[PDB]
This record gives structure tokens, sequence and C-alpha cells, in this order.
């Protein structure tokens, strides 16, 4: 079970910090990903981090988004800076056990079994 | 250049319980040209950096392939739980290789595909079980399926045209790498 916070209404170029919070397990030996789903379109992977601390980012967010794990504070936060309207969607975080370290060439919904409910992110003026 | 086309672009794929193995040998393997198929919902590797694959050499590479459900692709990975990873296709904890998957509803919807529900025990890593003997819950196996507590262990997937992506067919190919004290048969571009 995953609780997600930090989304909301932001002007183009603004900042947002999405939080993902586990209940009932530790994110130490887990991999966590951030996913967005625009209206109609399919869940695209935004950024993922494995227990390796190896990361992935979609090409469209590379310079602007940053994933980070706080293995002591059991939080995984996505820093969303330099926001664009294209970034408007519902953002879910996902978690999969990762007892051996994973390396992502891509990240997809097919890589996780546990999901959050979503936070709405809107970039407009 | 390794014959990756014949594995991934193959017209037919196996049922996961009857997964097929293909041997990649005496060729150069540019995995980065394999990537460029943006159809790949999944492309994760274990025990090797995917950037560093271009400079590695292996003594033996295998390409296993199978058709499972979208929400089962996560089970095709080391050290995982589920009906697929414990009765159909298991990977070692120290697995060294890559797992690639893509949506195949175009070719495998309305397809005769199966998976094993019941088994006496969990598969050893890389084991395969093609048995179609009836499973007895509390009973002895080989019992009559018309009787109660007796089931056929292999069940069709039912890839109907209305299901969610979590239920549609996905084709998976698992490249497994190993290098022992033996000559190299597969190398990347940098280390030909
Ligand atoms: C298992 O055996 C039964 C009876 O021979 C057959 O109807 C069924 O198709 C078989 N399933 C397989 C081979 O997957």
């Amino acid at each position: 079970q995953l609780q997600e916070s930090g989304g909301g209404l932001v002007q183009p170029g603004g900042s947002l910090r999405l939080t993902c919070a586990p209940s009932g397990f530790t994110l130490d030996y887990y991999a966590i990903g951030w996913f967005r789903q625009a209206p109609g379109k399919e869940r695209e992977g935004v950024s993922c981090i494995s227990s390796n601390n190896s990361t992935y980012y979609a090409d469209s967010v590379k310079g602007r988004f940053t994933i980070s794990r706080d293995n002591a504070k059991n939080t995984v936060y996505l820093q969303m800076n330099s926001l664009k309207p294209e970034d408007t969607a519902v953002y879910y975080c996902a978690a999969e056990p990762d007892y051996s370290g994973v390396y992502y060439y891509t990240c997809g919904w097919t890589d996780f079994g546990s999901w959050g409910q979503g936070t709405q992110v809107t970039v407009s003026s | 250049l390794c014959p990756f086309s014949q594995v991934f672009n193959a017209t037919r794929f196996p049922s996961v319980y009857a997964w097929t193995r293909e041997r990649i040998s005496n060729c150069i393997a540019d995995y980065s040209v394999l990537y460029n198929s943006t159809s790949f919902s999944t492309f994760r590797c274990y025990g090797v950096s995917p950037t560093k694959l271009n400079d590695l050499c292996f003594s033996n590479v295998y390409a296993d392939s199978m058709v499972v459900r979208g929400d089962e692709v996560r089970q095709i990975a080391p050290s995982q739980t589920g009906v697929i990873a414990d009765y159909n296709y298991k990977l070692p904890d120290d697995f060294t290789g890559c797992v690639i998957a893509w949506n195949s509803k175009a070719k495998d919807e309305n397809g005769q595909y199966f998976y094993r529900l019941f088994r006496k025990s969990k598969l050893l890593p890389f084991q395969r079980d093609v048995s179609n003997v009836t499973y007895g819950s509390g009973k002895n196996d080989g019992c009559n399926p018309s009787e109660a507590d007796c089931y056929w262990p292999l069940l069709k997937y039912g890839f109907t045209s209305s299901v969610s992506q979590d239920y549609q067919p996905y084709r998976v190919v698992v490249l497994s790498f190993e290098l022992l004290n033996a000559p190299a048969t597969v190398c990347g571009p940098k280390r030909s």
C-alpha cells in the first residue's frame, strides 16, 4: 500500500514535489517508480529507482525531474521542477520487491505489482 | 551480428509452461540496436549494467520465450513469487541477464495459450514441466477429472478482446548470460 502526496495546480516553469509513502513494508529492498497517466493515454513511466540506487528517467523529463529515496525516512520523493503543460496528468507511484538489484533500460507498468491511487498534477495559467 | 530478429520477431511463441530455449553463439550482440523497438513495455537487466553490455563477453547466451499476462510480467525476474514464477518459469536468485516484454494482443488475442495452476512443488530455477497429468487436491494424482477435487493442472489464458491490459497477452523473451572458464561465443561491439 502506497500513499501519494504533493500534487496540485502549478504555473508553467513552477515546482512540485511528489511524495510516495509506504505502509506495512520497508522501501529498503524495494524498487519504486513514478508513473503518469494523461486523460485516455496509457501509463507512462516517468522516473524509477531500484535498490541499486540505479535510476531511469523518461527522455522528456530528464533534466527537470529527480527521484530520491530516504531509506531512513521511508519516503521516495519525485522533485518536479521546470514544469511544462505536457506534464499535466495523474501521477502514481509503484513498488516492487527488488532483493537483487534491477537495472532499467526502460520502466513500465509491467514492472510493478503494488500501486498508489494517484495525485493530480496540473500545469497551466 | 546475433539473430535477435528470429527470437523477438517470431510469428509463434510458446505457452509459458512449455517455454522454448534458443542458443545465441558465435556472433556480436549490440543490445542497443535491439532496444530501438519502442514496443518494449519492459526491458530490465540483472547482474549487468545495460550500458556496459556493449563491452562484455559471455561463454553462453540463452533466449527463453513465453506468453504470460500483463500483470504476470513482473514475475519473470529473480527471487519472485507467483503462479508463473513457482510453477511455470523460475529464475535463479543470482540471475545474470535481461527480461524483455511487449504487448501481443495483436497476434495472440484469441490464441491457444496455457499456464500451470497446480503443482506438487515449486520449480527449480530454469526447470520446465510439460506434464499433463491430472492433479488431486487431497487425492492422488491421475484421478478422474469428472470426480470432485480433481483438476487438469493446465488452464487456458482466455485473452478475450475486451479485457484490461493487465489481462492481455504479453510476449516475454529472457536473455540469460553466463561466462565460465570456457571460450567466448558472444561479445559486444567494443570487445569483438
Ligand atoms: C491435457 O489433456 C487433455 C486430455 O487429453 C486435453 O484435452 C488438454 O487439451 C491437454 N492440455 C494441454 C496439452 O495443454
